[PDB]
């Protein structure tokens, strides 16, 4: 029972990302930009760490 | 129709400018917009 | 007939360079995402030359 959750992903210094937080939602969270926004960089930060 | 609004004007918003508040490195709250429990997270829009 | 090779070999790369050249023009700054242009890079290997 009460399993746990991730609750937020931080980058910091990289290409476009100085410092950003992401706020992880519990159930769905849904990145959305155009071609190159870096999105796959995010899903890269995370899984790298 | 809120979300399908909040999305259009958010991809108007964003093309005005940056926050300058993004490089302290002190996140944004989630401001409330409206009832039923809408939230959003955006710096002040200040350097044109 | 290693010379002769060689000066064959060296007259179709020029040749093929400078009309691969011609055709790297053909391009008009394409848009896709931050790519702003694609271009053809051609050069004989000095690996090669030597
Ligand atoms: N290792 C790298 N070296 C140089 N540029 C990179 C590198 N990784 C990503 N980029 C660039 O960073 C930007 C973000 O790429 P990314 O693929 O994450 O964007 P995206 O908008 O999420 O697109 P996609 O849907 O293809 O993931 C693009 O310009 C990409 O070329
Ligand atoms: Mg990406």
């Amino acid at each position: 029972i009460e399993r746990g959750k991730f609750r937020s992903l931080t980058l910091v210094n990289w290409n476009g990302f100085f410092a950003r937080t992401f706020d992880l939602d519990e159930l769905v969270t849904t990145l959305s930009g155009g071609n190159g926004a870096g999105k796959s960089t995010t899903m890269a930060a995370f899984v790298t760490a | 129709r809120h979300f399908d609004v909040a999305r259009i004007l958010v991809d108007q918003a964003v093309r005005l400018g940056v926050a300058e508040a993004d490089f302290s490195g002190l996140p944004a709250e989630w401001l409330a917009i409206n009832d039923y429990g809408a939230k959003v997270q955006a710096h002040v829009i200040d350097t044109y | 007939s290693s010379k002769s090779v060689a000066n064959i070999i060296r007259k179709t790369i020029q040749r093929e360079q400078n009309r691969i050249r011609m055709l790297n023009q053909g391009l008009q700054a394409v848009s896709f995402g931050q790519v702003r242009g694609v271009r053809l890079n051609v050069n004989v290997r000095e690996s090669h030359a030597i």
